[PDB]
């Protein structure tokens, strides 16, 4: 997720909402990464097992995919500083963020 | 500890549910039973965290097909599924045969969504099967003569 | 305009006795026309037919 | 018509999906087609994978109410002792609780 | 959920309902019975929310013709409708032929 | 259609077909109150915790 | 006390008939062989198969049914080929010139 | 702890069936809207007019 | 009308919103519109995405 | 509307709908009984302490 400094936090909690602007933010209005954009006119939200999102608008016989969610792994988890809200970011003991996709 | 049994719960509510829903649609033409999935939720431990509801999945068998006389009643044995085209021009499928003629002379159910089917072109009108499928309408429009070419 | 098939015609194990009159008992051919899906089932040995 | 001629209005088109438990229900007794159900392929009645249409008749529901009303049976036991089992669950944490 | 049990037993009284009204017009000059429709009303989840009633669809199919003997009543056979007027001039249309 | 003089249309309300529904439609009536009774049975097990 | 371990019970069940040609149970001995979307392979003795967008044979959670193959004309079950995802095609099957009668 | 925040849950409820010709009931996505005696713009659900 | 013929008085018009949850409940099964929730976009019942 | 002489407009009350609805309010009740049953568990925890 992006925090307001334009830096990156890591959270778990999944509970998504959308903004006035259409894009996926956490619940406590951080936005997160990539940029995952919900169009205005949207039916259904697909999720898949690999971070695939879909949505699916009226009148178009396919569903659109709006983006991928990503999975960031830590070498080492405790390392992680917790600045509250649910968010970790990251230190020099909790090794780099390896950004890799939901199932790889 | 308490999520395993609150999942238990949920799945049993879903099932009575499921079942609910099927007897109260026990004559209604057209439908398909239901059954709820379930699927374990371990993870990590060996405890069995608790159960999940895969999925509802329909049983589309064939059911009775009783005469009711009428000439709008068609009944689809087999596979197959009636096509149907509401206002916004969203495509629709289902197995119903209770078709109405409405005011504008178009094949309707009882929902008011407008059959499909391949439209005859030409004289003597013959499908064309190499067209979309249309609202199938049926008007008075008195028929023309022909004047004899063959005898 | 298509190729005539040539094919190996077999009467084996045919016979000739006393029988009823002349009649022919099995004929078989390994040929067939060209078909589409119509249904699919699983065998109790756990083969997967097409028919 | 009234001069003894039959005229062709249109031809009821019939569609199959690869994935049937796919499609969507919408309400109304009628199904929508999703991506799980696959593309709609269409067809005439008695040909290829098409049954054929009975006129004047119409298909009932295939609902089974003997099986039903034992199933409910089932479910019902099902879920009283998913309820025994949250109430041990309880009466544990109150006697945690308690010391 | 108390809502889909709820709504297939106002089904099954609509049914029930409709058929002791077909029952108590069995002898009735010009009467057409009439049959419920039903449709399920699955709305977002897959639990199949209920059951509705989504009308009552008449049996315009001509009955017995019987013979009275009187010449004021009119049988009609295959289609059409007696076309009548009430006393502030409204149209309404029944296939019911006794007259006077 | 034509008019036929000195006769009536009857209805066409067949009295054996309106009394084999009314069987069935009393047995489905019947099934949903199981259900009912059923989910009530729930909800009381679950108060009754 | 220390928890030793946690023991299935791999006893057979009840076999309930459903009617559904893509529905099978196993049983006496024996698991279904499945593939994950990333070639991760499981066993399960759940028999709810369906055939998904793609003519393949998956389970209620996506993973598809492996099994031999046929090759050849006729087709023939290859008993020494490695295990592959089940599919069942729609396309035509085209027509062949007699050979023997 | 601290409370995040008060989520509603949108799914469309059961469609009860109840004769009067001035109740609607809003199906899939979609709002009334109304205005009080002040011009106030509001959002509801709630189909049961006079 | 008795005068057999029919006139339109109106259409109810609905509202749609890109975050539904973002709306500040009012009571009385009553929304209000709010920042979060964006402005709200108008349409008729049973087209697009109404 | 016309008038009917002769004739009677009984009450439009159906006894069944009635009892389904009684049932459902008689659940409701009971719920909101176990949450007040709740709520004064917790204050007796807190005033005990």
């Amino acid at each position: 997720v992006m925090l307001p400094d334009g830096t990156s936090a890591y959270t778990r909690d999944g509970s998504f909402q959308v903004d006035q602007n259409g894009q996926l933010v956490t619940a406590g209005g951080f936005q997160v990464q990539p940029a995952i954009t919900i169009p205005a006119n949207a039916l259904s939200i697909t999720i898949g097992r690999d971070g695939v999102v879909s949505v699916t608008q009226q009148g178009q016989a396919a569903p659109v995919q709006v983006g991928q969610l990503n999975l960031t792994t830590f070498m080492n988890d405790t390392g992680l500083e917790s600045i509250g809200e649910n968010l970790y970011i990251e230190t020099q003991s909790s090794g780099a963020p390896n950004e890799s996709t939901p199932g790889l | 500890s308490f999520s395993q049994a609150v999942s238990g719960l949920n799945a049993a509510a879903t099932n009575l549910d499921v079942i609910g829903n099927n007897i109260a649609n026990s004559a209604t033409y057209g439908f398909k039973s239901g059954t709820a999935s379930f699927a374990d939720m371990f993870a990590g431990s060996k405890v069995g965290l608790g159960v999940k509801v895969a999925g509802i999945t329909q049983d589309f068998t064939d059911g009775t097909t009783t005469n009711t006389g009428r000439g709008l009643d068609v009944a689809i044995s087999q596979n197959g599924f009636f096509r149907l085209v509401d206002s916004n021009g969203s495509v629709f499928y289902s197995r119903n045969g209770q078709f109405k003629l409405d005011e504008n002379r178009n094949l309707v159910n009882m929902q008011g969504m407008q059959l499909t089917g391949y439209p005859a072109t030409g004289t003597p009108p013959t499908i064309q099967q190499g067209a979309n499928p249309a609202p199938i309408t049926i008007p008075n429009t008195l028929m023309a003569a022909k004047s004899t070419t063959t005898a | 305009g298509a190729t005539a098939a040539t094919f190996s015609l077999s009467f084996l194990n045919s016979m000739q006795q006393n029988t009823g009159a002349n009649n022919i008992v099995a004929t078989n051919q390994n040929g067939y026309k060209p078909g589409d899906l119509v249904s699919y089932q699983i065998n109790n040995d756990g083969t997967v037919v097409g028919n | 018509y009234s001069n003894e001629q039959e005229q062709v209005l249109g031809q009821i088109v019939l569609a199959n999906f690869a994935n049937n438990e796919g499609l969507a229900s919408q309400g109304d007794n009628v199904w929508a087609a999703t991506q799980a159900s696959g593309v709609a392929l269409l067809g005439t009645a008695g040909s290829g994978n098409f049954g054929k249409l009975t006129n004047g008749a119409l298909e009932a529901s295939n609902v089974d109410l003997s099986k039903e009303l034992v199933n409910m049976i089932v479910a019902q036991r099902n879920y009283q002792s998913n309820a025994q089992t949250i109430k041990t669950q309880d009466q544990i944490l109150n006697t945690l609780v308690n010391l």
